[PDB]
RNA sequence: ACGGGGAAUCAGGGUUCGAUUCCGGAGAGGGAGCCUGAGAAACGGCUACCACAUCCAAGGAAGGCAGCAGGCGCGCAAAUUACCCACUCCCGACCCGGGGAGGUAGUGACGAAAAAUAACAAUACAGGACUCUUUCGAGGCCCUGUAAUUGGAAUGAGUCCACUUUAAAUCCUUUAACGAGGAUCCAUUGGAGGGCAAGUCUGGUGCCAGCAGCCGCGGUAGCUCCAAUAGCGUAUAUU
RNA sequence: ACCUGGUUGAUCCUGCCAGUAGCAUAUGCUUGUCUCAAAGAUUAAGCCAUGCAUGUCUAAGUACGCACGGCCGGUACAGUG
């Protein structure tokens, strides 16, 4: 190509779209925004296709330019923002507040919370770096920068944000026995206790979890989301609680509900 | 439009929308101010014994020998399928919008609630036995009652007594209150609307066939007065 | 005519196959009728049993 | 790039030796005795059976407790419980293995009709089929091979707007009271 | 005897960012074709106590057999608020709109004449 | 010899295909050069050369379908110069404009799925089926056969109203009235057999055989069997 | 003795023949109803008539075209364009 591309064919967008193969031939291309490609939820998939306000794109449209959708407390009226991880999605004419989190499925749910927890939310650190005239500065994963940051926050920690003013709250602290959330790879949209880490060099970390059932797990440093402090989660989770299930074990807890049953 | 014998009436409380069942296997609703057919609804595996209905747009089905209790929800076009006591289902009566009870020929009496596939009470035997010595088998329940949004239940066979019962807490439990002598097979037990009086239908045969007859018996409309004191 | 329609056609081939077994085996029937002799000969000499060795 | 799919698949395959007496008589022993149309009807079910046996066996070269032998077998059993091939006292492989073509030929709407008395041949029951006499609960079926699952076997019946189902009488009646 | 059309709604909801309630409609025709949409519309009026003007209704499909044919419909709180939020041909079906009576053939041949000519001389293009 | 994801065939191992709707690369008749721009060595941008080629008052001027339709490529030959931005998405100052990108219909049995061309009763008259058997023979019957008759039920191909569908339509699905006895409202393709005169040719073993036979003295007003079945053959190459 | 049949006094070797199913190319006879999909190829990336395929304005950059227009002596500019 002789620069950047602008379409998005459908087969080849994010498979945790939900999208069906013969509506037609293209996806909404994300604009570019806070978030990755392919790490992101456009609005106008949540719009019409999760929650179904809307039936076409022009229905999207005209729901977004009478400015009644709001992402972390700011109007957006672009239908392709690219909306992602710890996102909060405010809808007053519904009365209704969600915030994108992982299931364990690997797909963003449709997670609603109540008003006041709908007030701060959660971001990894990023980076940490000095600028003009000595002023400390912190770059988070959405994009945020945060000038005059508590000199005890490192990278991989995470803060909260209070999202009228912008501004952090208190934090936590990258440590082995915090709970934390997979945010990439095979082990996506699970919820466990780190474990240890183990530090390679010019390289990638690893890092080991487990979670409430005692299952064990391993994913690289890039792919965890420290959650809360001890086993206490700082935000709501969905319906479930992180626990990737099987087969055999359901079919076990089928039976122990038909044993109890009678 | 039925192409078998009739077999339960009932008109919707409050409203003139009339549902029917038949041997045919089908539920029909008409409308009888407009003269009207509506519709035909299908499920049932065998003949229908009865019908009864409420101030709901729904209706309840007894299977008969197919052994289900079936309750069909009208505008939602949904069907719910209850499995119960063993023995041909033959008699089914509401208590109120969520609860009813039912009789079968092998002698049970059950206490259904319309939110559980199982019932939640089963009084087997109700009438007690019968029989030479070695071939002994219980009284067919002909005909059950329930006074509304009470818990009075009112049960008819050929054992020459008709039978009160008291619904548990949460419909549980069964419990025999009296024993009203009337000889003769009691083929149908309605109770006044004020709840002062009960109404038995009595008959030497069984109103469905003559497998068995009662000589001493009077063919007579019967009215039992129900008098409360606390 | 039978030529135009296949499944007629396939119907007739049943149902001479059928009269051209009958020669070579004996249809079961039951006694829906007292029993009154073979209504053919009975014949002493044919032997149809199958030798074992 | 368009918006349409290209999946498709054949439903049956030529036999392998075309002249052998014992197949030809197989297939007129079968068409006969079921109303079918050609060889090609013959050949789909044929297809459909082999499919599953060979599931059944390759299901079979695996250990009893293996996780895959579970979870597939439980699923073939099923399915071939609830369309009404096997019996719910037959749920293991062996009789998988042991299934035949005539049961999955006894499935066919064209002879459900028949066996339950509606028609008095099986091709009468093929036509009745094919001139929308026939219901199966609400809806009316018009297609012989049509698979009759278990709960589905206790209704089926003539169509509420058929003159054998207590609707209007048909063109023939209504011609011949007009000119009498 | 007589035979009845009959009128059922289901998987109701709100839609407050729109302005409107949707539904899906079903009817029982049994020895009937088609009811046609306007019958529909004010049918379901009489039903939910409103207008015939704000219902907007469409996709009716007919099941095999011929019973029961399944529908959408839309019920606005204004004829203001349908005027908006409709699409134009389900205005034009209505008789709110009217669309141009031109072709894409005759409109590009105008544009690409157009093209040639500079200055005011451009209104003087037929 | 564009590469890959992939397709076919296999017990496996492999083998053969992959221009072709997803990803990456490259080009815009051929070799070079360049402007603008964040991004181009751009061709529905520009400059010169080579090859083609249109108009001209002969001075000059204008070009690039390996985009969508459409035409040509000795005389011999195969999709429409169709409708629309309603869906999917993209561009713009933009809720509103534009889009042969895409969508909708049309067009050669090239490929895949379902599926008609009938069903049910009755009457009369005859005496012979059928199987195995290299011309001999052995078994066998609760029927068979008749280009024989008879009856009043059912239905869609079609004709023709109205809805429904859709941007507008068509198709499918509903539905009123017509619509069947040779139900002539008549299924085909390939293979293999029989039947014949004052007829024709060729060869002989007097009276025969071969090939074949709508052709005869006159005269001119719809046999059988097999394989598949809406499908079924042939040639070349190959596995 | 790794399919069924052929090429010998006997046993073999090497060259071979026929039957059985598919893929590709080209081409026939037939084709009542309905659903879905496809459409390249002269080593010619060979040549192309005609039309179309890329344009775009919000309250919010610049209106002295009466092009059309309300209110007027307050008269820099109403408004549409
Ligand atoms: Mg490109
Ligand atoms: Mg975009
Ligand atoms: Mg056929
Ligand atoms: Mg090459
Ligand atoms: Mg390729
Ligand atoms: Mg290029
Ligand atoms: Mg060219
Ligand atoms: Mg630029
Ligand atoms: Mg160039
Ligand atoms: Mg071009
Ligand atoms: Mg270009
Ligand atoms: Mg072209
Ligand atoms: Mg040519
Ligand atoms: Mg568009
Ligand atoms: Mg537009
Ligand atoms: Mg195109
Ligand atoms: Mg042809
Ligand atoms: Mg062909
Ligand atoms: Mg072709
Ligand atoms: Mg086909
Ligand atoms: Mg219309
Ligand atoms: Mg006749
Ligand atoms: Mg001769
Ligand atoms: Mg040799
Ligand atoms: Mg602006």
């Amino acid at each position: 190509a002789r620069g950047p591309k602008k379409h998005l064919k459908r087969v080849a967008a994010p498979k945790h779209w939900m999208l069906d193969k013969l509506t037609g031939v293209f996806a909404p291309r994300p604009s570019t925004g806070p978030h990755k490609l392919r790490e992101c939820l456009p609005l106008i998939i949540f719009l019409r296709n999760r929650l179904k306000y809307a039936l076409t794109g022009d229905e999207v449209k005209k729901i977004c330019m009478q400015r009644f959708i709001k992402i972390d407390g700011k109007v957006r009226t672009d239908i392709t923002y690219p909306a992602g991880f710890m996102d909060v999605i405010s809808i007053d004419k519904t009365g209704e507040n969600f915030r994108l989190i992982y299931d364990t499925k690997g797909r963003f749910a449709v997670h609603r919370i109540t008003p006041e927890e709908a007030k701060y939310k959660l971001c990894k650190v990023r980076k940490i770096f000095v600028g003009t005239k000595g002023i400390p500065h912190l770059v988070t994963h959405d994009a945020r920068t945060i000038r005059y940051p508590d000199p005890l926050i490192k990278v991989n920690d995470t803060i909260q944000i209070d999202l009228e003013t912008g501004k952090i709250t208190d934090f936590i602290k990258f440590d082995t026995g915090n709970l934390c959330m997979v945010t990439g790879g095979a082990n996506l949209g699970r919820i466990g206790v780190i474990t240890n880490r183990e530090r390679h060099p010019g390289s990638f970390d690893v890092v080991h979890v487990k979670d409430a059932n005692g299952n064990s797990f391993a994913t690289r440093l890039s792919n965890i989301f420290v959650i809360g402090k001890g086993n206490k989660p700082w935000i709501s989770l969905p319906r479930g609680k992180g626990i990737r299930l099987t087969i055999a074990e359901e079919r076990d807890k089928r039976l122990a509900a038909k044993q109890s049953s009678g | 439009g039925h192409r078998d014998a009739v077999s339960g009436l009932a008109f919707r409380r409050g409203t003139h929308q009339l549902y029917s069942t038949s041997h045919d296997r089908s539920v029909k609703v008409w409308n009888v101010a407009e003269n009207s057919y509506v519709e035909t609804l299908f499920g049932h595996q065998d003949a229908v014994a009865a019908l009864d209905a409420l101030s709901r747009e729904c209706c309840v089905t007894a299977g008969g020998r197919d052994g289900t209790v079936r309750v069909w929800k009208i505008p939602e076009e949904s069907q719910l399928v209850f499995y119960g006591h063993q023995g041909s289902i033959d008699c089914i009566h509401l208590i109120n919008e969520e609860h009813m009870v039912s009789g079968a020929d092998d002698g049970s009496v059950a206490l259904w609630g319309l939110s559980k596939k199982r019932p939640l009470a089963l009084q087997r035997e109700a009438h007690g036995l019968r029989g030479e010595p070695g071939l002994e088998q219980p009284f067919w329940i002909s005909s059950v009652a329930a006074l509304l949004n009470t818990d009075l239940v009112a049960t008819g066979s050929h054992s020459s007594c008709v039978r009160l019962w008291q619904c548990g807490e949460g419909f549980r439990q069964l419990d025999l209150l009296c024993d009203i002598p009337l000889v003769g097979f009691i083929n149908s037990l309605k109770f006044s609307s004020s709840g002062d009086f009960l109404v038995a239908g009595v008959g030497q045969e069984h109103r469905l066939g003559r497998w068995w007859r009662i000589k001493e018996a009077r063919n007579s409309v019967c009215i039992i007065p129900l008098r409360r004191v606390p | 005519k039978i030529d135009r329609n296949p499944r007629v056609k396939h119907r007739e081939k049943f149902r001479r196959a059928k009269i051209r077994r009958r020669g070579q085996v004996r249809e079961v029937r039951k006694e829906e009728q007292r029993y009154s002799g073979e209504l053919s000969g009975i014949r002493a000499g044919v032997k149809k049993s199958i030798k074992l060795k | 790039p368009v918006a349409r799919s290209w999946v498709c698949r054949k439903t049956y395959v030529t036999p392998r030796r075309p002249f052998e007496k014992s197949r030809l008589d197989q297939e007129l022993k079968l068409i006969g005795e079921y109303g079918l149309r050609n060889k090609r009807e013959v050949w789909r079910v044929k297809f459909t059976l082999a499919k599953i046996r060979k599931a059944a066996r390759e299901l079979l070269t695996l250990d009893e407790k293996d996780p895959r032998r579970l979870f597939e077998g439980n699923a073939l059993l099923r399915r071939l419980v609830r369309i009404g091939v096997l019996d719910e006292g037959k749920m293991k492989l062996d009789y998988i293995l042991g299934l035949k073509i005539e049961d999955f030929l006894e499935r066919r709407l064209q002879t459900q009709v028949f066996k339950l008395g509606l028609a008095k041949s099986i091709h009468h029951a093929r036509v009745l089929i094919r001139q929308r006499h026939i219901r199966v609960r609400k809806q009316v079926v018009n297609i012989p091979s049509f698979i009759v699952r278990l709960d589905s076997q206790k209704h089926i019946d003539f169509s509420l707007r058929s003159p054998y189902g207590g609707g209007r009488p048909g063109r023939v009646k209504r011609k011949n009271a007009k000119k009498g | 005897m007589n035979d009845t059309v009959t009128i059922r709604t289901r998987k109701f909801m709100t839609n407050r960012l729109l302005q409107r309630k949707q539904m899906v409609i079903d009817v029982l025709h049994p020895g009937k074709a088609t009811v046609p949409k306007t019958e529909i519309r004010e049918k379901l009026a009489k039903m939910y106590k409103t207008t015939p003007d704000v219902i907007f209704v469409f996709g009716f499909r007919t099941h095999f057999g011929g019973g029961k044919t399944t529908g959408f419909g839309m019920i606005y709180d204004s004829l203001d608020y349908a005027k908006k939020n409709e699409p134009k041909h389900r205005l034009a079906r209505h008789g709110l709109y009217e669309k141009k009576k031109t072709s894409r053939k005759q409109r590009k041949e105008r544009k690409n004449r157009m093209k040639k000519v500079r200055g005011t001389a451009k209104a003087n293009v037929g």
